[PDB]
């Protein structure tokens, strides 16, 4: 067909090499969450995801239209959704229900942790890949049981007010 | 040797080692030792002497396949001369095996060798036909034994040349 | 292919069982509703949702750019929208007519009563999983039977507003 | 059927060689990216879009309802969302961290190097094949690892505020 | 040649002992299946299928995508292909024809019934092994008589659907 | 004929030895099969499944659309169909009776046990060899009965799944 | 009868010939299919597929909905159905055991190598036939071993799978 057709190999070839020696892919479903003095019940969560961090773009406009951008202020607050599990007894209610009626703040942590590296007898973290939240504000949401969920058990949704976020 | 290694039953003694499909060398910025002269077709022609060039893709060849046969017969080209002596030198294995062997059946043995060969030869397209039907006839290859005495027995062969096309022209024309 | 990829059991294994001896798994299927004086009725109920619990965040802003969310007043009000089904004559019809004629309030209380734990003659639940609720506004909704509709049979839905939830 | 139905054939015949002979086609998984400075990491990113590129039209209104259409500035800035690959410790995590502690401003080049043409030992890029992006502002968004996400790894967003776009 | 090759003759006494000391087995062929006072039609039967009863199970998932099933209610549902011969008077037809008239649900018991261990006037049954099929719904599929081959008589079938696993 | 055709005895007796050092293989028929404490029906068992073990994959791509995978955790699920053959005493209707009774889990053990391996006064077993299937979920599935066919009896087949592959 | 009937020998003699110029040819039977330095499970393989190397395709139209095709990179994928056959001692459980305990990738070579052709003490291999599949995930697959059947013994598969197809 076209004459700019042929091509060489080495070069995809050591492309693949750099590829492959880049490092071992980490599975999104690898995760660890404990909250503050509730590790013991916070294997229990199955959904979430990692708080969101950006700080915010000014757009100004000058002379002969010119746009530009400008720093701003961290955006380190928002809202997290995450889908969890209850229990025979609902943990998880009692918890929320101390919570709020407590009236306090909480404290989580955040890591991927890979089986492979895991080393002694309960799971090890590194620097790298931990995260702590502070003031966090939890709270559940309404969830709904249909009439064909012979299959499917309740899976309830937290709704969590995230403050500002901090990397050890 | 690259083309008579890219067949391994027959070989390349067919094709000539010219042209930039076979013959390459292209070592590093080629220029004439002296750039007054200049080559002359019947001069290099009548005198056996094979000229360069240079091909499409770039790369410093040569363009010929002239022997030192001086004589202007069919043996001036290099297909010619590495067929028959490719076919002698099967007729020197045969030999070989057949030497010093007792009589009666060895005749016929080497006959089937001789066509089977030739068979193999004319598949590889080595051999061809012969354009005139009238006097060459159709037929590729003959053989022929015969048997004299105790000694003098004789084996004959004949074949047909092939073509390689060396010399082609081209002509233009407006259609108006 | 990746030199960090060669991993440990015992640790995910242990993991294992403390997963399986967490404790059994709920379906969400199973659920039990009564009303106040017509839980004889109550059980034609098939899919609804717990009331959602949540309180509100006030989202404040100070100097130096921070965020801050502080409490609010409990979200205890809201809409829960369930689906039933009726009867030959039209229980729920002459339920909810009666309901708007008398112009009243309603207290109705939902549990989770998993069969293997049941004990007695009737279905008996457990302070954990059982909550009441209080000032619950019913009402019902138009329900379009199409024409293909062969083999679906009439699914009342019907929309409730709820205003603060207590727990026993 | 119709008599207007025959047609000949070296006129498409045709036609269809100087399609075949246009250009060999590009495909739109080939591309390379480099940042400055961190060209050894940015060969993580798999999914981008190139930065859009126009100008805003005045639409004006004349006399007898006339129609009319205007240059005007050019549409230089605006947003990109890419979509990458993150290593073991968090390449780019570390990145964006150090970046929004340095608060600066990077420089990127993107390009497309079909294989066939490459030469030497590096992919070698050609001025018709590349663009420089200047004054551009990098973070990430929150990404949602899921409960069956068991053959899914994490795909991190980045949100990319464009200024000005500069073609060599 | 392969040096582990001694063998001897106990254990396949023993366990042809043991295999042998379970008793004879029921065939396929021999069963009683009748419906509650139609013993006439019931003979009729030519094939079945036996009674089905299971569970409903929930998949959930633990952390890093490992799953769990737990058990639920019982899937009550249950069908069966019913084989019969029809006659000149054509029973069936008339059976056919008398319950779809009636519009009603239909009963059904299900016992292997061995000749062999039958005694008295009429083989004997236990409760061990009866099954019966009550609140049933019977209804006809469409099966082609082959009247190219003439060879076969007419081949009635039937679909038989229980709501629920009646069972001691 | 073809020149490339001389051959030769040494090599086949070589590759000969060779194959034949493995020693005896394995036969399909013999293997044994139980349950936990229950081996008066496990001994019913008819023909099974291997049970498999597994790792999920990740497929991620690299630049211009080459791929890469990489591993994950194990793939626990596990389903078997056990065949048996039914008796006058019904041995699997009275086991499958009792443990959908019971509404609880299974343990299984399936270990291939070689007569002329097998010495002492029962065949015997090594952990090497041993596969043990432990908290698993046995149900029954619709297997049709050929009354037609006479000379067939009775074919009941189960379903067995576990949710983790026990292995040492 | 019809005219064009004539016919003669040399061509099938000139065709004969050309087509027996060729030579022997391979037999699906023999070639050697080997992992990195464990041989002696190795030997235990029955029957493989060929690897396969192919090249993705973009599917582009031109006008009036004429189409063309280009070449893109290569599929580097690449499944393979491995078959063995077990020994009492289990070499095939073994190595599944412990790669599966490594949770690493695996290494294969696979060359036709006809006995005829080999020479030296062990059949002799050149890297034109030569074909070698590294960084393999190797995994099992559910195989139903029939006991019913007894003439035939365990029949073991497994499933390799090769991110890139190795050639020189």
């Amino acid at each position: 067909g076209h004459n700019n057709t042929k091509g060489n190999r080495k070069f995809i070839k050591g492309r693949y090499t750099a590829n492959a020696a880049k490092g071992e892919r980490l599975v999104s479903s690898e995760f660890l969450l404990t909250f503050a003095g509730h590790e013991d019940i916070s294997v229990l969560v199955r959904t979430s995801q990692i708080p969101e961090m950006t700080r915010e773009d000014v757009e100004d406009y000058g002379p002969n239209g010119v746009k530009f951008n400008q720093h701003g202020p961290i955006r380190n607050s928002g809202e997290i959704q995450v889908q969890c599990v209850e229990t025979i007894e609902g943990d998880i209610l009692q918890f929320i229900k101390d919570r709020i009626a407590a009236k306090d703040y909480v404290d989580i942590t955040m890591a991927a942790t890979p089986e492979s590296k895991s080393s002694g007898v309960n799971a090890v973290t590194k620097a790298a890949t931990t995260i702590e939240m502070l003031d966090c504000k939890i709270y559940s949401d309404a969830i709904d049981f249909s009439t064909e969920d012979v299959t499917a058990a309740v899976r309830p949704s937290l709704r969590i007010v995230y403050n500002w976020i901090e990397w050890d | 040797a690259r083309g008579v290694k890219k067949n391994s039953d027959v070989g390349g003694w067919h094709y000539s080692p010219a042209g930039e499909e076979r013959a390459v060398i292209a070592r590093a910025s080629i220029q004439p030792l002296y750039p007054e002269d200049t080559p002359d077709e019947e001069a290099m022609v009548k005198g056996r002497l094979n000229k360069v060039s240079v091909g499409t893709s770039g790369q410093m060849i040569i363009d010929d396949a002239l022997t030192c046969c001086t004589q202007d017969n069919y043996l001036h080209f290099q297909h010619v001369p590495s067929l028959m002596n490719a076919i002698s030198r099967f007729f020197v294995q045969l030999a070989r095996q057949m030497k010093h062997s007792p009589d009666g059946i060895t005749a016929a043995g080497l006959t089937k060798g001789m066509t089977k060969l030739l068979d193999r030869f004319v598949a590889s397209g080595a051999l061809v036909a012969p354009r005139d039907p009238d006097a060459d006839g159709t037929e590729p290859y003959v053989l022929k034994v015969t048997q004299a005495e105790f000694d003098k027995w004789e084996v004959v062969w004949a074949c047909c040349p092939t073509g390689v096309a060396r010399r082609i022209q081209g002509v233009p024309l407006l259609i108006k």
